[PDB]
């Protein structure tokens, strides 16, 4: 989901609000399952961050998507 | 080094095991270059920031980190063992804030998690709890 | 007192004799001379020193610790035969 | 390789004291008793390293020590020692080389 | 044969942890070693 | 104040001025520790004074682990009658004290924190990497280590006066930064 990690180390939740209020980009982190093997020839003897990817509004990896109206009002995003 | 410099002039906090981590620097040397390099950074002329990228690394809610700063500040001016490096202190304290509350993670996980022995983090669970009387916040 | 030590002589008698016999055939003394090597052998079977080998010595200040591995000890007229010992000695 | 230590002891000195008088009394050729004693050594080497379960434990007076050649010395007094009963020594020597 | 017609593939997961779990396995985690690779 | 430190170590360093072969010493002497393959140095040890002497193949020995001088020198005396006993030409010279080493108790816990601030060049606290503080004096010229419980070690000298006057030096600079 969209994320932010700020300078002190902390990662949190992102609104399209406080984006925008920030200066911030609206974006998600990316992970990948990578394998690694060794062979010895045919003899054969973790989840990293690959970077972060911007999420369009009203999708379905953003949070408005799923928001109603008195949501995006708490949210303070016109419906 | 050098990073290490960085992280202190601009009020950031990392321990030595996370750059030896990254890299393979032989600690002693490390800690001589280190020594000798800010002896050059003094020729050319704070343990309570750990407490929230601990509490970022279990997860926990921002009152057991505030809970844990003002543990930190009180466990920093009762004296009594004073410390034995502040990794161990903030671990402790953390365990006592979150052993105050009902969310679980026992001392296996938070041992394993933040690379801290248990038989540490019990004998400073011991002390504390004795020092419990003065470390309420409300 | 100890038959385990009696076993073992008898071990060790036995195994001596059966393989020094081919020896004995290559120089072509005699068979009965070899018996009456194991019968005066065993008749002669019928000050304190330990005789082993180590594998870590170790000092700290002024407590000896060492590690003795396979081992036969002379103490007070009895003999011993030691698997293990440990050895926690003081100097002055 | 198998030290010649073992030669020292109550079974070794008999088994010397029997092949010199096999050579000094009688006419048994000579050598061979070298042989014998080299027997011996693999013989009470594998024996003392595969036939033994005691466990000993002496604890004593440090009286002197000393180490050349892969060879420790020991000489302890008024030593304790356990086995697996206990005997109290009034002087104990211990001679060890090395296991590697 | 109607039936053939519905072959679908599994969409990508979103892990729903705290994050800061994740994101303290990213970077530095006091964690080295743990696995032979590229050892020499 | 009335706390005096009290001496813990002394080296001292003693030339000998002849030559020696280690296997024969190693094999005639009684109580002595030597291996070429880890120290090629026989540690030769005596009862009294409990003390400890590192003697090499040129002569030259370090008797250390005295607590006073009298006790370093008499030890190093009967080191070299050691020594010219066993059948070398030895001869007790060049008795210099290399090094002195005391401690002492304040009784009243010291910030360590705040005396790493104000005698930040002087000082070197690390206490993830060492709880102590390493504190060094330029006159005299004593390395001391202060640590919380209020035991004061100090290293680094050649007389007694020294150490002393280490403590005569930093006593006010303890009385400073206490807590109870």
């Amino acid at each position: 989901k969209p994320m932010v990690n700020e300078s002190d180390g902390v990662t949190h939740a992102l609104y399209p609000q406080e984006a925008r209020l920030r200066n911030l980009t609206y974006s998600s982190g990316l992970f990948v399952d990578v394998k690694k093997r060794t062979y010895e020839l045919k003899y054969e003897l973790g989840k990293v961050f690959i970077g972060r990817l911007p999420i369009m509004l009203r999708s379905k990896n953003c949070y408005l998507s799923e928001a109603t109206e008195s949501d995006l009002y708490k949210l303070k995003e016109c419906p | 080094a050098s990073i290490l410099i960085g992280c202190r002039r601009a009020e950031v906090a990392r321990t030595f095991k996370e750059i030896q981590s990254l890299i393979h620097v032989k600690t002693k040397e490390f800690g001589k270059t280190l020594n000798i390099m800010k002896n050059i950074l003094r020729g050319k002329s704070q343990n309570l920031t750990y407490i929230p990228r601990f509490c970022s690394h279990l997860g926990l809610p921002m009152q057991v980190t505030t809970s844990a700063e003002y543990t930190a500040k009180k466990c920093k001016e009762i004296k009594e063992i004073a410390g034995k490096s502040p990794i161990t202190i903030a671990v402790v304290s953390i365990y006592l804030n979150i052993l105050l509350f009902q969310i679980p993670i026992t001392a296996a996980k938070v041992g394993q998690t933040l690379q801290v022995t248990e038989g540490t983090i019990k004998s400073g669970y011991k002390i504390l709890y004795e020092h419990r009387d003065k470390l309420v916040d409300p | 007192s100890n038959a385990e030590a009696s076993r073992v002589y008898e071990i060790i008698v036995e195994s001596v004799v059966n393989e020094v016999r081919e020896d004995f055939e290559n120089a072509g003394i005699d068979e009965q001379t070899l018996q009456d090597l194991k019968n005066i052998w065993q008749k002669k079977l019928t000050e304190n020193l330990m005789l082993c080998l180590y594998d870590k010595v170790t000092r700290t200040k002024a407590r000896w610790k060492c590690s003795l591995k396979d081992g036969v000890v002379t103490i007070n007229r009895n003999d011993y035969t030691f698997q293990k010992a440990q050895v926690e000695a003081e100097w002055v | 390789g198998y030290y010649e230590l073992y030669r020292r002891s109550t079974i070794g000195n008999s088994l010397v004291d029997a092949l010199d008088t096999l050579i000094s009394d009688g006419r048994i050729e000579a050598s061979l008793a070298m042989r014998v004693l080299e027997t011996f050594d693999k013989v009470v080497a594998e024996t003392l390293k595969d036939n033994t379960q005691s466990k000993l434990t002496v604890k004593g007076n440090l009286d002197t020590y000393g180490f050349c050649d892969d060879v420790w010395t020991f000489i302890v007094k008024n030593c304790q020692v356990t086995v697996e009963s206990v005997i109290s020594v009034d002087k104990l020597r211990i001679v060890a080389c090395n296991s590697k | 044969r109607n039936i053939v017609k519905l072959n679908n593939k599994e969409r990508i997961t979103t892990l729903d942890e705290t994050v800061g779990v994740t994101m303290s396995h990213t970077g530095m985690s006091m964690r080295s070693d743990n696995s032979n690779f590229l050892k020499v | 104040s009335g706390i005096v430190p009290t001496l813990q170590n002394i080296v001292a360093t003693v030339t000998l001025g002849c030559r020696l072969d280690l296997k024969t010493v190693a094999l005639h002497a009684r109580n002595a520790e030597y291996n070429p393959k880890r120290f090629a140095a026989v540690i030769m040890r005596i009862r009294e004074p409990k003390t400890t002497a590192l003697i090499f193949a040129s002569g030259k020995m370090v008797v250390t682990g005295a607590k006073s001088e009298d006790d370093s020198k008499l030890a190093s005396r009967k080191y070299a009658r050691i020594i010219q006993k066993i059948g070398f030409a030895a001869k007790f010279t060049d008795f210099k004290i290399q090094n002195i080493v005391g401690s002492c108790d304040v009784k009243f816990p010291i910030r360590l924190e705040g005396l790493a601030f104000s005698h930040g060049t002087f000082s070197s606290y690390e206490p993830e990497l060492f709880p102590g503080l390493i504190y060094r004096m330029v006159k005299p010229k004593i390395v001391l280590l202060i640590f919380v419980s209020g035991k004061i070690v100090l290293t680094g000298a050649k007389q007694r006066e020294e150490i002393y006057q280490a403590f005569e030096a930093i006593y006010p600079v303890l009385s400073e930064f206490r807590k109870m």
